């Protein structure tokens, strides 16, 4: 199937309790592999799943050097957007970064990425051609404009189109067994009285891997988006996923309704009922 | 592998 | 400027009383990302927790997944208790075995 491969920092300052924190997490697809703290006793990127554990010692340190160097910019960073939001030294601020790249089922790139934000906002984004720039506000432009002049695009595109993609082969293979296998959802529906007149249908999906997933309740074959309720998918700690979908029935109607399961680990789609037995 | 910063904001 | 968190307490397998297993509190769709999360049992604060790594979903809110390892009972009651910036007191959510 198609894959990814996403960076995460985080930067966050807190006037008066030291310099701000950087925290940097990376992801293949739903997998965690790297952290870096600066908070950390020892800051180091650290693994985070088995098949990165093998890369050597150089891989580390200079993965360690390199996040200590980010987490430096991203506080000279953090002063510069006080400047252009004529914003005081006493509040705190975030900045948050996500970059990197999709594959497709062939495994080549499917299209890179590259955004930023500040305190929860769009701040700038490189486009899907990976040489022009949206900055979401006057601010962004003047960043925008110091980036152009400074040909920050083509950068990222020889990094996302090139070491992105590369390492991320690297640890699809080196991974294979869990990041190319899919777990499918193991299904069930529950029935519970609300009044002598109506009751909840729930649609359980459990273990799952990948995150993604569709659960849908349908009445006579129609799709019951506006009255179902559906939980956010959850992380069960093990790399699996969680997820549900109730609907409140009227009592002898529970067979007028199906529950329906779309995921990759699936060879077809499932459909489910209220077995009362 | 993570990408080198090279510019600010 | 402020989002507040979605909390969701639950298992890591079906709970079944006597058998070890995992609580879990999933707090998640909140900014800024300090936020102070306990685990309870039966009211007290349950010292051996550990949390994910800070991370944040596509509309840069931020996620942590808080978890410990428990044996469930008839009897016994565990909850999570947040807070953060946008809550006026701490909101605690109890662990309910059907959802």
């Amino acid at each position: 199937g198609s894959h990814s491969m996403r960076y995460f920092y985080t930067a966050m300052s807190r006037p008066g309790r030291g310099e701000p924190r950087f925290i940097a997490v990376g992801y293949v697809d739903d997998t965690q592999f790297v952290r870096f703290d600066s908070d950390a006793a020892s800051p180091r990127t650290e693994p985070r799943a088995p098949w990165i554990e093998q890369e050597g010692p150089e891989y580390w340190d200079g993965e360690t050097r390199n996040m200590k160097a980010s987490a430096q910019t991203y506080r000279e960073n953090l002063r510069i957007a006080l400047r252009y939001y004529n914003q005081s030294e006493a509040g705190s601020h975030i900045i948050q970064r996500m970059y990197g790249c999709d594959l497709g089922p062939d495994g080549r790139l499917l299209r890179g990425h590259d955004q930023s934000a500040y305190d929860g906002k769009d701040y700038i984004a490189l486009n899907e051609d990976l040489s022009s720039w949206t900055a979401a506000d006057t601010a962004a432009q003047i960043t925008q404009r110091k980036w152009e002049a400074a040909r920050v695009a083509e950068q990222l595109r020889a990094y996302l189109e090139g070491l992105c993609v590369e390492w991320l082969r690297r640890y699809l293979e080196n991974g294979k067994e869990t990041l190319q296998r899919a777990d499918p959802p193991k299904t069930h529906v529950t029935h519970h009285p609300v009044s002598d007149h109506e009751a909840t249908l729930r649609c359980w999906a459990l273990g799952f891997y990948p995150a993604e997933i569709t659960l849908t309740w349908q009445r006579d074959g129609e799709d019951q988006t506006q009255d179902t309720e559906l939980v956010e998918t959850r992380p069960a700690g093990d790399r699996t996923f969680q997820k549900w979908a109730a609907v409140v029935v009227p009592s002898g109607e529970e067979q007028r309704y199906t529950c329906h399961v779309q995921h990759e680990g699936l060879p077809k789609p499932l459909t489910l009922r209220w077995e009362p037995s | 592998v993570s990408f080198i910063e090279f510019v600010g904001w | 400027i402020q989002r507040t968190p979605k909390i969701q307490v639950y298992s890591r397998h079906p709970a079944e009383n006597g058998k070890s297993n995992f609580l879990n509190c999933y707090v998640s769709g909140f900014h800024p990302s300090d936020i102070e999360v306990d685990l309870l049992k039966n009211g007290e604060r349950i010292e051996k927790v550990e949390h994910s790594d800070l991370s944040f979903s596509k509309d840069w809110s931020f996620y942590l997944l808080y978890y410990t390892e428990f044996t469930p009972t008839e009897k016994d009651e565990y909850a999570c208790r947040v807070n953060h910036v946008t809550l006026s007191q701490p909101k605690i959510v109890k662990w309910d075995r059907d959802m």
